[PDB]
């Protein structure tokens, strides 16, 4: 009469070099253009 | 066990014999509790079987729950679950009863919670209950499957046999047993009627 | 760390003269004991000091990782907090970056076992508490009522099984990410994972393979035994029955085949495992898991000399005759034989061993042997030597042969390896073996016992074994005359069944016979029927030691050395020579057991 | 510093600290070797003799100051280390084919430990060393390093290697033309494979806690240390703990809970400065397969030449028999005469092949007879412990089967098995066998082969063969009743028949006397070991072990003469005392003990010639084992007045 075990996981190394067209590099990128692409003086899309 | 055929069939016996094997008392979970620690709330669920019930039901085969109606994980509390006892024995014929260089017939009863531990193997009994056909007899896709369930067990007691005899004592017996003792000569009257 | 539930009565107490409120946290740990063990364990990782000893060479290979994931906790930590600080989108900060983060959970990081003390019935009794705890039960008295309660066991122990490791977490690595996956198991068989489950990994279509990695994983120290009832607890015809014990952490590897013991544990459910047309219901087995252990009889072996050893052992000693007083101490209600019970002391203390050099013993333990007539109370004796040591068996002629006193081959339920089950012989080992009806083994159990005395070790050659068995036991025997009387007609060897070589390897030999005194039968009667009438012994100027000061005084005597001087050598040299030229006009004319021997020396 | 994740190790900083102890190296002290470049010796001479292994004693470590970091690091973390010292080695050699062959180190001297049974798990991945006789071996097992896969479309040929024990089977062609999906086969015979062998041991440590019976482990040694263990063998082994999870069946993938344990072996010792070398005689091909397998096992010791000077300064002596004699057992006060037949025992005769088929062995057997409460049990302990192979057996506690061979079903595999049993375990060394005269006759009847051809014949279901049993039978025996009475004769004292008596080359009566100066001697012997010259156990082991190893005597014409008058005057007394057994009939077998007591004695003494002084002190000994020096001819009987301590 027991439980559900669990998984669950913690970053220790650094994995292969990333290739560029990979899905995280993509939302990485992504997520970098959002907070800094720049038009003008102001930063439109964090703002909108 | 012998005379004990498929005529009597869902009815009420008494059967004679002597108790040639018992099993190990085993724990029945019939309701569990559970807690989950993301909503602080306890939750329980019901389970039952076919040897419950006399009559027959249509089965309800619930599940053993680990997750809430949301997603939540339940810890299983097991002092709060409860649990009741079950043994099953085999009853066969008396061996001065029985026809010589014959082989016995046998019986399985089925026993539990009170009536759980109250004889050993190799014992005089008489036991009373029902006899009860079980499952389908292979018909879904050797017969139907036989067992009585136990109500009445009685140990009873023979010549050399390791069933002791004892009797209820009448007050009236008592005052008897205690009159005769006052006489000076309670050995002498005792003795001599020794065979 | 052993939870002591009389440290938590004391401070509920201490809550309740002062006038606060609390609440009734002995029963609920008592009646649900298998949650607080992890209320309590992350309770005290959240109260934890710090360490004071900058990790060396000296250390543990555990302790190596376990410091080494902390540091690789906090840094990720400072990481974040500094790159969600560069983007500026000081308390929400924190709980951003809890969630945004993954970290090795607090099972994985500590090092520390919890384990419950039982409730004494001491402290249950001052303060007006009943204590289901520390009450005893056997094996019948536990149903299904019991299960997922704190309780205590009265038994004996049958089988120990060895130290295996047990699997709880394991680790795994990825190659492609470099992350930690750690899977959980809690069954007896379990599927091993394939693919990787990260974040990283689950989100590119690219998924890496995983490796098990042996030293990450969690381990246990695992052990199975099996507990017996005593014989005055079973009813009257009926055949004692069995129960199994777990054991984990630092508890292993401390209950031995043979002993009778006090068990603390949390009765807990298991699934069936028998036959399938025999299942009606959700039916389940029984399984009791370890927390405390007791011992009615201390081991020698582990005696240290505290403080309150000492003011018993002082108060002992400060009344002298201690020889007498302890010799009298052996079964106080057998009347007479005091030379009998001083040399069953020296039996019980014992000598010394010497490796004389190219790694050769001498046994330093003594071998007593009894003979006598019909009712002289041989038997008693037999089962009080039995009864005082910590390790001691009592075994009869017959009913104990063959493999049940050298040993036996089995095949280990849990752990599936080919194991020796020990007989009387091995599971007396350090301690006393008492025979009764000597005269009537067979000669096979005859050899074993001649092995034993002389050199100490069991040597067997038959199909499937090829080993010797270390047995280091001394042996009490008993033996009536071949005529039942003694024959004083006869020569002394002529009365004696057993050949005279086994009776020149026991050190003392006693003969008991019964010569009808008038005089001395109605002080033999007095004790007899003076005891039938009071449960105590008759004397009123002397005081019986309990056996538990006794055991404590034998140990700590067994904790020294004495050395021989050269004016003690030419004493025993003198007194050899006489002995040995008195013995042969003894054994010319047939009246004597034995010819003096270079035995005889060792044994004085 | 880089750390390795998991360790405390920095690779960089290991290899410079270990290059400057293996360039340097220090240490009742001499000046020719003591206070010398220690280790460019070893490392110059390895690549001089055409070698591949170092073999790396440990406690070296725990003085140098720098390395002794380097000491706990490989007791904890042998993987990562082994690897670190390895291109040590490399780099050095060339510092000094060494650009294409691989070293190894081999540690021989962790220390500590108390037995596999005390460890915890704790202790995973760690190096241990262990001691035990050696019962079991499987065959060979071929493990896969780099596999061979066709296509089946194409005919385009792949080699793949295993890592960390998985192969990558390819989905896809790897031409660029055919690029099918699934066409990769797998071709068994033309993959790499690799050696692997499982080995039973029974461990005997040191510290046994109350009520341990005896338990077996398991071994795995691969590649070089193949065939480099044979059953019966007493050895040292290093090697590092594991666990490995176990399939519950064949048919499904899930595993157990429960781990299984082991170990990785690294280093094996077949060697000990207090005990025998084995005897080459019986290993000849074993010596020549190690040499063509290049396992650098050593099965002898080493003998330096200060040594060797000593070994014949010692032989030169004039009291050389009486010190051996001395130093047998130097706790056992007793006849020099029963310590010689021990000493002649232990050289043993001279082995001898014809050409022709036939073999003749030089073995000893010698029986112990005697009163009760003698030291006779402490020689069997003794002569147990200093022969490399033996093995104890009681009287009433042996089986034929037991001694001879059985059938067993092993928990691992599940198949049945073939394995040894008391007297072929024995090969090569001494068997003692205590209360002869206790045991059966179904078990006395084994024995007769083993004395006369030294073989064993089995014909049970599934094995027909003939086994090698060369051992030395030494054996004791309990007199009939209380004592030995001078009043009989010796056939009516010893319950064993007559003709089984004459089997035995030595036959020795230990004696009971009342003497008051021998007492006062045995008092006084006895006494002084409870307080607090003769040649040390290591030089008598040595002098033993080079005297059996490489000298041989053959017989001379003066010898001849001698060892036939002799026959005859035995044969020629009591021809009138032979229907009535009161004496021990003389036969052939007397001969050839004659023979093989004169080549023992040459043997001693390091001479290659058997002179007349050899015949005359075997004959000696020969009557004066069996007291012929105080019987009367006509009756049987000992006067006691005449049988001197
Ligand atoms: N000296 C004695 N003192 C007390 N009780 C005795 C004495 N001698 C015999 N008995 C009693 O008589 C019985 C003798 O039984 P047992 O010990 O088997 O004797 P034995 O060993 O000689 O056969 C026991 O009940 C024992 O208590
Ligand atoms: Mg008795
Ligand atoms: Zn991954
Ligand atoms: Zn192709």
């Amino acid at each position: 009469s027991f439980d559900r075990p669990e998984i669950y996981s913690a970053p220790v190394l650094q994995g292969e070099s990333p290739n560029d067209d990979d899905n995280t590099e993509i939302i990485k990128s992504f997520k970098n253009f959002i907070l800094e692409f720049r038009l003008d003086s102001q930063f439109i899309y964090r703002d909108q | 066990p012998r005379t004990l055929t498929a005529q009597h069939l869902n009815k009420l016996v008494s059967v004679e014999g002597i108790v040639t094997k018992t099993s190990l008392v085993r724990p029945k979970l019939i309701r569990s509790v559970h807690y989950a620690a993301k909503t602080g709330r306890f939750h329980y669920r019901d389970y039952t079987d076919a040897t419950t019930t006399l009559t027959t039901r249509i089965p309800t085969p619930a599940i053993y729950p680990t997750e809430d109606t949301e997603g939540n994980k339940l810890t299983t509390e097991y002092g709060y679950s409860t649990f009741i006892d079950h043994q099953r024995i085999t009853v066969q014929e008396m061996p001065e009863m029985a026809p010589a260089g014959q082989l016995p017939r046998s019986i399985d009863v089925i026993l539990d919670d009170d009536l759980v531990d109250k004889t050993k193997p190799g014992d005089r009994v008489n036991v009373v209950g029902v006899f009860k056909s079980l499952g389908a007899g292979g018909m879904n896709q050797i017969g139907f499957k036989t067992l009585i369930l136990g109500n009445t067990v009685y140990p009873l007691h023979a010549r050399s046999t390791g069933v002791a005899a004892r009797q209820m004592l009448t007050d009236f017996d008592i005052r008897n047993i205690n009159k005769l003792s006052k006489k000076k000569d309670i050995f002498d009257i005792l003795s001599q009627s020794l065979a | 760390v052993i939870i002591d539930l009389d440290d938590i009565l004391q401070y509920q107490n201490e809550k309740f003269l002062q006038g606060t409120q609390a609440d009734d946290l002995v029963s609920a740990i008592q009646q649900n004991a298998n949650h607080f063990t992890e209320l309590f364990c992350r309770a005290i990782d959240n109260n934890m000091p710090l360490p004071t000893k900058e990790i060396d060479y000296k250390d543990d290979v555990l302790d190596v990782i376990l410091n080494q994931r902390r540091l690789r906790n906090e840094r990720m930590l400072s990481d974040r907090t500094n790159e969600i600080r560069s983007e500026n989108l000081n308390d929400a900060l924190r709980e951003v970056v809890e969630d945004e983060t993954e970290l090795f959970p607090p099972n994985l990081t500590r090092r520390y076992f919890l384990y419950f003390k039982p409730l004494s019935q001491n402290c249950a009794r001052r303060y007006r508490k009943k204590a289901i705890s520390s009450k005893p039960l056997s094996v019948r008295q536990i149903k299904g009522d019991f299960l997922g309660q704190l309780i205590t066991v009265r038994g004996i122990i049958t089988r120990v099984s060895d130290v295996k490791p047990a699997v709880e977490v394991i680790a795994y690595t990825c190659d492609q990410c470099g992350y930690e996956v750690f899977q959980e198991v809690n069954s007896r068989t379990f599927t091993p994972l394939s693919e990787c489950t990260s974040e990283e990994c689950s989100q590119n279509q690219t998924k890496g393979q995983l490796f098990m990695s042996t030293r990450a994983s969690k381990f246990s120290a695992f052990q199975e035994c099996k507990i017996q009832e005593l014989s005055q607890q079973v009813p009257v015809g009926h055949i004692p029955r069995s129960l199994n014990i777990h054991v984990n952490g630092t508890l292993v590897r401390s209950l031995s085949p043979g002993d009778i013991v006090d068990v603390t544990g949390i009765f807990l459910p298991a699934p069936y495992t028998g036959f399938k047309a025999l299942k009606a219901g959700l039916l389940t087995e029984t399984y009791l898991e370890a927390q405390f252990v007791r011992q009615h009889k201390k081991k020698f072996a582990s005696f240290s000399l505290t403080s309150d050893v000492e003011e018993r052992v002082m108060e002992l000693i400060t009344s002298g005759d201690v020889y007498n007083r302890l010799a009298k101490s052996i079964a106080p209600e057998i009347y007479g034989n005091l030379d009998v019970k001083k040399a069953l002391l020296l039996l019980l203390v014992g000598g010394v061993d010497k490796r004389v050099g190219d790694g050769m013993k001498i046994r330093g333990d003594i071998n007593v042997c009894l003979m006598g007539d019909p009712g002289v109370a041989k038997s008693q004796l037999l089962k009080a030597i039995c009864k005082i040591s910590p390790r001691g068996v009592y075994t009869t002629g017959k009913g104990s042969s063959g493999v049940g006193l050298t040993a036996a081959v089995m095949k280990d339920p849990v752990t599936d390896e080919m194991i020796l089950e020990g007989g009387a012989l091995v599971l007396a080992d350090n301690g006393i073996c008492c025979i009764d009806e000597f005269d009537k083994m067979d000669e096979s159990d005859r050899t074993a016992i001649h092995e034993v005395m002389e050199q100490q070790t069991i040597s067997i050659s038959k199909a499937g074994i090829n080993t010797t068995l270390n047995a280091r036991t001394s042996i009490l025997a008993a033996a009536n005359p071949l005529y039942g009387r003694y024959n004083p007609r006869l020569s002394p060897l002529d009365n004696i069944n057993l050949p005279a070589a086994l009776l020149s390897r026991f050190d003392i030999l006693f003969l008991m016979l019964d010569i009808p005194s008038r005089d001395d039968d109605e002080k033999l009667a007095e004790h007899v029927t003076y005891v039938h009438m009071h449960n105590k012994q008759p004397d009123l100027d002397f005081t019986p030691v309990e056996p538990s000061k006794m055991r404590e005084y034998i140990a700590y005597a067994k904790t020294k050395r004495p050395v021989m001087s050269e004016a003690v050598n030419d004493y025993v040299v003198q007194a050899y020579i006489r002995l040995r030229q008195d013995s042969k006009r003894e054994m010319d004319s047939k009246f004597s057991f034995g010819q003096a021997t270079p035995r005889t020396l060792l044994g004085i | 510093l880089r750390i390795i994740w998991g360790t405390n190790v920095s690779i960089q900083e290991c290899t410079t600290n270990f290059r400057n102890f293996l360039m340097s190296f220090k240490y009742f002290i001499n000046n020719t070797t003591d206070e010398e470049l220690y280790y460019i010796k070893q490392l110059n001479e390895m690549r001089e003799l055409g070698t591949s292994n170092l073999n790396l004693d440990a406690r070296n470590l725990l003085a140098y100051k720098q390395t002794e970091d380097l000491y706990h690091q490989l007791l904890n973390y042998p993987q990562e280390v082994i690897s670190i010292m390895d291109q040590t080695i490399k780099d050095c050699m060339v510092s000094l084919e060494i650009e294409t062959k691989f070293y190894k180190v081999r540690p021989y001297n962790v220390g500590s430990c108390k037995g596999m049974r005390e460890l915890n798990p704790n202790d995973i991945d760690k190096l241990i060393n262990l001691k035990g006789l050696v019962l079991r071996s499987t065959p060979v097992i071929p493990d896969m390093k780099v596999a061979f896969f066709k296509c089946n479309v194409c005919d385009h040929t792949m080699a793949v290697e295993i890592d960390r024990g998985v192969i990558q089977e390819p989905a896809r062609c790897e031409r660029i033309d055919c690029n099918e999906p699934n066409s990769m086969s797998l071709i068994h015979n033309r993959c790499s494979f690799a050696d692997k062998q499982v080995i039973k041991l029974q461990e005997t440590p040191d510290f046994v806690p109350d009520g341990q019976t005896p338990h077996s482990i398991s071994l795995c040694v691969y590649d070089e240390l193949v065939d480099s263990c044979r059953a019966g063998d007493r050895i040292e082994v290093t090697g590092t703990f594991r666990s490995i999870p176990i399939r519950a069946n064949s048919r499904q993938r899930v595993l157990k809970s429960l781990y299984k344990t082991y170990v990785d072996v690294v280093h094996v010792k077949k060697v000990s400065d207090k005990r025998l070398d084995v005897d080459t005689s019986t290993i000849e091909q074993e010596l020549m397969q190690n040499k063509v397998d290049h396992n650098e096992v050593e099965e002898v010791r080493q003998i330096t030449d200060q040594d060797l000077a000593k070994i014949r300064e010692v032989a030169a002596r004039e009291d050389l028999y009486s010190l051996l004699a001395r130093s047998i057992a130097p706790s056992i006060y007793e006849l020099e005469d029963v310590k010689k037949g021990i000493l002649l025992q232990l050289f043993g005769g001279t082995n001898k092949t014809f050409t022709k088929g036939g073999r003749y062995r030089g073995d000893i057997n010698i029986l112990l007879c005697g009163d009760p409460s003698t030291s006779k049990s402490q020689i069997l302990q003794y002569v147990h412990k200093i022969t490399p192979r033996g093995v104890y057996t009681s009287g009433k506690g042996s089986s034929a089967v037991g001694l001879t061979a059985y059938i067993t079903r092993d928990v691992d595999t599940k198949q049945l098995v073939l394995e040894s049993g008391a007297l072929v375990l024995s090969d090569g060394g001494v068997c003692c066998i205590d209360e002869f005269d206790k045991m059966s006759d179904s078990t006395r009847s084994v024995l007769h082969e083993v004395m006369e051809q030294q073989t064993i014949s089995i014909a049970k279901a599934g094995i027909i063969t003939t086994l090698n049993a060369r051992s030395s039978i030494l054996a004791s025996a309990n007199p009939i009743g209380s004592r030995y009475n001078p009043n009989l004769p010796v056939t009516e004292n010893i319950d064993l028949p007559p003709p089984l008596l004459s089997r035995f080359d030595l036959v020795y009566l230990v004696l009971d006397k009342v003497d008051e100066k021998n007492d006062r001697e045995l008092a006084k012997h006895l006494t002084n070991l409870y307080l607090e010259d003769v040649l040390p156990v290591e030089f008598l082991t040595m002098y033993i072990s080079y005297a059996k190893e490489h000298i041989h005597p053959i017989i001379t014409e003066a010898a001849k003469t001698e060892l036939v008058r002799a026959y005859v005057g035995m044969r020629k007394m009591g021809d009138d005392s032979r229907s009535d057994e009161k004496r021990i009939t003389a036969t052939t077998r007397q001969l050839e003990s004659m023979i093989r007591l004169a080549e023992a004695h040459a043997k001693m003494k390091l001479k290659n010639v058997v002179e007349l002084e050899d015949v005359q002190e075997a004959v000696r000994l020969i009557r004066s084992a069996i007291k012929d020096y105080a019987t009367d001819p006509k009756t049987g009987k000992i006067d006691m007045n005449l049988v001197q301590t």
